[PDB]
């Protein structure tokens, strides 16, 4: 009827069955733990015994401990239930908030949509970000890609096109957090609580995003399955409310990482560079999923971390196939301090088209593209001789290419609380019309760094004149400023005697709470009975 | 036979006495299998599905029989999973017949000289690189630099080709998608019915989602329906997408069969894995019909690291290679080819014989303008014979650009080069690049289109009217 | 072969009993004549298979938890790690010289458990809790689990506390955060471990000036480093007062291997008390690029599969469940805090190998330490351009907040021209303005070594080089400027600059005249 814990390698638990195996992919759960200790099936080792990987700690697993079969893969809570609410791996609700009154239970396991049911539509997703819209503009009910390194502002962008799309969507949101950091799943918790789009309390249901985490924390065979769940909940959105859906996925990375990490252990022998033999069908089930039947619609906005900034690695490589549009930042644009790392060149879409987006927009697009190719040509043979020798047209390739580059930077709304600028949100029209301004020459009378960290081409044009009567100031230099004592300003000592007091008792807090126990000088075992015993006196 | 064992797609199968390495089996849940690697005390079944409807001792029944595909006429049109079977959902292949997906290639006798021509629609590829009737050439290439639009190109053309000239000299056209997206191959579909190229275009689709065994084993069945028409005196053509796909599929399969692995872990035999799907694509001889099937293998490099395994291997297999650079993609120059690192080793021998007299000079001479590349970006004019070539290589790299989805005829693409090469370039001031690459096919008068396809070469008595034709060309926008 | 028959054998069909007969009057008497080679058998209790390498295979333990402290009979004491069905595979910690095959194995009931509380504060312990300063045993005191989880998205808050290293170098352009987990990334000898002793050293000078709560508690756990330099480290702390603050876990090179592995989670485990106690603690990690080469000769040698660089693969859950345990809690667990400095050496500069790629990813910001900026006397030798930092601001002094974007921005246009200044052009005063102005502001964040710089006077110090008053100064002593400016000017404005938090422009005016009083040396 049931089973019991054969063999514990890590997060690896062979489980033995006298009769009636589970199948591939059902849950187990282990009776008698610390924790709700899930177990789900990874594969038939062959003599009565399965081998799983494990949703929690294995610290605590006694061989011979009893596991039940749930007949079922993990089934978690979906629907307008799990609206504001926060789900580990297995749906439980990590929230504090009661459980989660959410109906019809699904499995996180199911086949992909059919090739009969897969829509063509391509509307473009204005995201209000200005080299985005550009140069690789995404498309709605697509899938979308923040490829990067480590620091490049992955999560940034995709807190920036949170706060532009997810809240102006009317449909829901879906974030996640696949092995990421609760620092920042916290500060997405806390930020979409005073967003209102998470609402707590009696107007729960008002809320517009169901957020599932698996985090850094959480053992290999959590963060393996987190997405699935958030997929799981999105598909639901999807396919019965009829929705559409804006998934977001912060580091589906760390979901074939989390794959990586059990599959020695699952006794597969590796392929190159590290990953699993079966990294491709991984990624390729979980992203064919995230598509938009002829039901409804998902958006998906994933971050996908490159490791070392080696967009070669087959992680990277293997989901550049399953994008529809392609973010790629770069460290090299960060270097320069533009914001957001935007590769212009090295991202692509699907939708740059001339018969999708317009031949007017595309042609702004690959004119931007030309110029920055030719300066990125430009720039070894000006490193060398010095940049006044270039024919007046590389002279003005090279100021229209710098002027370019400095334009798409851009303030970000959730990045002004480690910058300071608030952030700006561009049209798709006055972003295109602002390009093709500095592309035909419209803004060689503006200076170049009067584009950097701006909004429309209205605020290059002004920031111009801020600038310009600022380095026309700072002329005057011989009294009256703040320097003088009688201005406003108190003696140095009377601003000593404003300091309030704080006391120092020079105790530090340690003699108030502390449940001092003695500990054991001798080690102290179990014998044959059990019974706690002092080690025995023999070598 | 009885599983075993079973996970990530491998069944473990105990029992099945007598069955063949390479055979169809069948399990009790449906689902199907090829035995792979038969040993001593099991059979390695791989699945061909989702593995998770297969429990430790399952029933399994050998069918009997080597995987097979249905091919012929009746597959025309239909998009077809890794198996064959159609998941356009219009009902079951009507005028089909089953044949073996694994087949011998043809011998030495069985070959021909590749000596027709085989037209892409791509200037790029008809001018520089040409391909014949009955050769490989590799669409190698990074991401993102367009090998897919070089293959949709070369099918639209066919179709458009295809429709003026007689029955026996038709190209039907096989696109294998392994290893893609669902979604983007419902794109490739829409653009083949909407440009009317389903009417020849089989369309092989095992995607990201479909088993490892599926995508392995879908260009041997886009090479068994393709060789239905090479064999048959018709000519064919197939194009394996992301032949480093089917290869990382293959890699999965053997790792999992526990098969001792090689370079970046592939096993032994991938060599012999696609060569023995490459060698397929032949010129018949007279004897066996005179037909032929011209395969397009799609390998991705990553960092245009063609030294790479996979890379390395199907370069030495394919006869020619078409390499798009990264680098000339962002700098407008698309189709990306590099000229340079592009080869044919079939050459000459099959293009067009009025490009052929054209094209001769147009290598030449952007060979001269890419040993002096670096004279372009200074100030300082040299001697005349290098700025000359500079101009010269200059308007004939804005010559071979060319817009997606939009083939051209060999006619109209050896005029337009020939406009480039004898010197009726736009040496004004190029403000107008708007009203001049298009307006001499447009502008001159379409009967030498006529004479130059039906004779199929710029006779003496031809080139003076073209000649003619070319000074009368208006460009009334200045 | 199959197993229905094999378990139809279970079916008595003997169909004689002339050896059943036999056999079972003469059996207990041959078991008699060779009883005295009879090891007694084992159901609960254990018995080494085979020991090697620090890894004994125990035969029995029937009821042993994974992870779980066992004691051999030698004293020495091991961890349950991999429970194979016939036996179970122990790492050691300690000698395994002392195990013997048929040793008996005790099972101690508990998983693996560190002594935490208010007595380790000043001692000097092993991996394990051991300590080994001789100054007896731990007294006020508690066990607890080296292998909690960390505190999820409900229990933390965000990270606004500043905790000042004293590098200003650091707390200007990579400013920490209260809960922040901050790597120290770079070569050997390049101070990476100087980085970490003055933030220990700062904690010191600043915990007995603040009102007993701000006070941050530290633990220093030197993973695989010499016994020497670790004296050294004690003898250097204790001479500062600083180890009165300071916990030490000190699993050093002569230590077996699960020891080294063990101690990251043992002084996480110390330091997480006054986390989860509404104090604030700060651990480095010294050396955690040698934890995870005592996991990889565990892991190893207990025959699990190797992977990149014969790293286990899960060596990056090793590292992300010990650095997730630092935050920063909320107000309803106390609002303690938790701030981990890891320590991970590259190769000749390789960022781009296993284990530094996966604590880059794990950890908020980097300081890099570059050993070419070392050797041109940029002492601490960090690379501004590549060490980050996840908080920026909202976690830093609010007056070094005014002063230091003007800096971190001028260091930008510093490193812009540094590729152009080969050839000589000099173009419009430009060009080579910055390249003195960024010159002279690289030259302030320089600084010696254990003497860590109160936050008022590197805000007062980097002030008075991102404004005026320094440009007439030669770039060869502002090192000996920044002494002039912080010792000659009153020491007054400093406690304003303390008490206020930020340069109002009450203060901003007397700090604009009493630097310009002073005397600068530049000659
Ligand atoms: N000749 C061309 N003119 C204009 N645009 C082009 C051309 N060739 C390709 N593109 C554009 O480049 C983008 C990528 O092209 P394509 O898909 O053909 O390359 P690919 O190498 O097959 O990419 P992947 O490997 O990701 O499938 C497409 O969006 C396409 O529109
Ligand atoms: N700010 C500084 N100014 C001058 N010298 C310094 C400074 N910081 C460190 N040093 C010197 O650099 C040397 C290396 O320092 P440290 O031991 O901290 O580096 P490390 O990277 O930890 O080295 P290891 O990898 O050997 O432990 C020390 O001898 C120290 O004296
Ligand atoms: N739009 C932006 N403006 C300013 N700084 C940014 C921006 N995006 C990213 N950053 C900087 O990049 C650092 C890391 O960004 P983050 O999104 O955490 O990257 P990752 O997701 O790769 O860790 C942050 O410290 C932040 O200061
Ligand atoms: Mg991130
Ligand atoms: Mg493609
Ligand atoms: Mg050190």
């Amino acid at each position: 009827d049931a089973g019991y814990v054969s063999q514990v390698i890590g997060p690896v638990v062979d489980v033995r069955f006298d009769g009636e195996l589970p199948s591939i992919l059902s849950s187990l759960e282990v009776e008698g733990h610390s924790v709700r200790l899930v177990l789900e099936v990874a594969q038939h080792m062959g003599d009565n015994t399965v081998r799983c990987i494990a949703m929690d700690s294995t610290d605590g697993l006694v061989r011979g401990q009893k596991v039940v079969d749930t007949g079922s893969p993990i089934k978690v809570p979906v629907g307008r239930g799990t609206l504001g609410r926060i789900m580990n791996v297995i749906g439980e609700p990590v929230d504090e908030q009661g459980p989660i009154d959410a109906a019809d239970i699904w499995s996180i396991h199911r086949e992909a949509p059919e090739f009969t049911e897969q829509s063509t539509e391509q509307e473009i997703l204005v995201t209000g970000i200005k080299v985005v819209d550009l140069l690789a503009p995404y498309q709605r009910g697509g899938k979308i890609g923040l490829f990067g390194g480590a620091g490049v502002g992955k999560t940034v962008l995709i807190m920036e096109l949170i706060n532009n799309v997810a809240k102006a969507h009317g449909g829901f949101s879906v974030f996640a957090g696949v092995g990421e950091r609760t620092r920042e799943g916290n500060d997405l918790y806390r930020e979409m609580i005073e967003s209102g789009v998470i609402k707590l309390g009696a107007e729960r249901g008002n809320s517009k995003c169901t957020l599932v985490y698996g985090q850094m924390n959480e053992p290999p065979g959590a963060r393996a399955r987190v997405a699935l769940t958030g997929l799981t909940v999105a598909e639901y959105f999807r396919d019965i409310e009829g929705q559409d859906v804006l998934l977001f996925v912060d580091n589906i990375f760390r979901f074939t990482q989390a794959n990586s990490e059990v599959s020695a252990l699952l006794g597969r022998i590796p392929s190159a560079v590290g990953y699993q033999p079966t990294l491709a069908t991984d990624l390729g089930g979980l992203q064919e999923r995230i598509t938009t039947t002829t039901k409804g619609s998902i958006t998906s906005v994933q971050a996908v971390y490159v490791p070392a900034d080696d967009l070669t690695d087959p992680a990277p490589a293997t989901t550049f196939a399953h994008l529809d549009a392609t973010t790629v930042l770069s460290r090299s644009i960060a270097e320069l301090g533009i914001y957001p790392a935007v590769d212009p060149l090295d991202s692509t879409s699907r939708m740059l088209n001339p018969n999708v987006i317009g031949a007017e927009h595309y042609n702004v697009a690959r004119g931007v593209q030309k110029v920055l190719q030719d300066y990125k040509n430009l720039q070894d043979i000006i490193a060398i001789l010095g940049m006044d020798e270039l024919s007046e047209e590389d002279k003005l390739t090279v100021a229209r290419a710098r002027k370019i580059q400095r334009f798409l930077s851009q303030p970000f709304q959730v990045a002004e609380v480690f910058t300071g600028t608030p952030g700006k949100y561009v049209d798709l029209a006055d972003t295109i019309s602002g390009f093709q301004g500095v592309l035909t020459g419209k803004y060689d009378d503006l200076p170049e760094m009067a584009f950097y960290m701006v909004g429309d081409i209205k605020e290059v044009k002004e920031k111009a004149d801020k600038m310009a009567k600022d380095i026309a100031s700072r002329k005057e230099a011989d009294n009256k400023k703040v320097s003088e004592e009688l201005k406003d300003i108190p003696s140095l000592d009377k601003l000593v005697s404003e300091i309030k007091e704080v006391v120092i008792e020079e105790d530090d807090g340690l003699e108030e709470d502390f449940k001092a126990e003695a500990l054991s000088s001798e080690t102290v075992v179990l014998n044959e009975e059990g019974k706690s015993v002092p080690l025995p006196k023999k070598n | 036979g009885r599983v075993l064992s079973v996970g990530d797609g491998i069944a473990r199968v105990y029992g099945l006495k007598s069955v063949q390495a390479g055979e169809l089996v069948c399990f009790d849940s449906g689902v199907k299998g090829m035995a792979l690697n038969l040993q001593a005390d099991h059979v390695g079944v791989v699945v061909f599905g989702n593995d998770s409807v297969i429990h430790q001792g399952d029933l399994v029944y050998r069918t009997g029989q080597i995987v097979n595909v249905p091919i012929g006429p009746g597959t025309l049109g239909r998009v077809t999973d890794g198996l064959g079977q159609p998941i356009d959902g219009k009902g079951p292949l009507t005028n089909v017949r089953s044949s073996l997906v694994e087949v011998k290639a043809p011998g030495i006798i069985a070959r021909q000289s590749v000596r027709e021509p085989l037209f892409t629609g791509v200037k790029a590829v008809d001018a520089l690189v040409p391909i014949g009737r009955g050769q490989r050439e590799l669409i190698i290439g990074d991401r993102q630099t367009g090998k897919t639009a070089v293959a949709i190109d070369a099918i639209i053309h066919q179709k458009n080709c295809n429709e003026q000239v007689p029955k026996a000299q038709r190209v039907y056209c096989v696109y294998v998608a392994v290893g893609q997206k669902r979604s983007t191959v419902a794109q490739l579909v829409k653009l083949f019915t909407q440009t009317g190229a389903m009417r020849y275009t089989i369309m092989v689709s095992a995607t990201a989602s479909d088993a490892a065994p599926l995508q392995f084993l879908a260009p041997y069945s886009g090479c068994a329906m393709a060789e239905y028409f090479r064999d048959t005196g018709k000519h064919g053509l197939i194009i394996y997408d992301d032949l480093s796909k089917q290869s990382v599929a293959y890699r999965q399969m053997s790792l999992l069969l526990r098969r001792p692995p090689g370079r970046e872990a592939f096993p032994g035999d991938v060599f012999y894995l696609h060569s023995r799907l490459l060698e397929r694509a032949a010129k018949l001889s007279k004897e066996l019909g005179g037909g032929s099937l011209t395969a397009f293998p799609v390998i991705e490099t990553q960092a245009g690291d063609v030294s790479a395994y996979i890379a390395t291997n199907v370069i030495s297999i394919t006869d020619g290679q078409i390499f798009l650079e990264t680098e000339l993609f962002y700098k407008g120059i698309r189709p990306a080819l590099n000229v340079g690192l592009s080869v044919s080793r079939v050459g000459s021998a099959a293009q067009f014989p009025g490009m052929k007299q054209v094209a001769g000079t147009l290598k030449l001479e952007l060979a001269q303008y890419r040993e002096v590349a670096a004279f372009a970006q200074f100030g300082s004019d040299l001697d005349a014979a290098t700025q000359y070539v500079l101009e010269r290589g200059a308007r004939l790299t804005e010559m071979l650009k060319q817009k997606q989805f939009a083939p051209i005829p060999i006619e109209r693409q050896t005029v337009a080069v020939y406009a480039a090469t004898k010197g009726f370039l736009d040496k004004v001031r190029v403000q107008d690049i708007v009203a001049a690459e298009e307006a001499v096919i447009s502008q001159v008068n379409p009967a030498v289109f006529k004479i130059l396809k039906a004779n199929g070469k710029i006779t003496p008595a031809l080139d003076a009217h073209l000649k003619a034709e070319l000074r009368k060309v208006k460009l009334p926008g200045a």
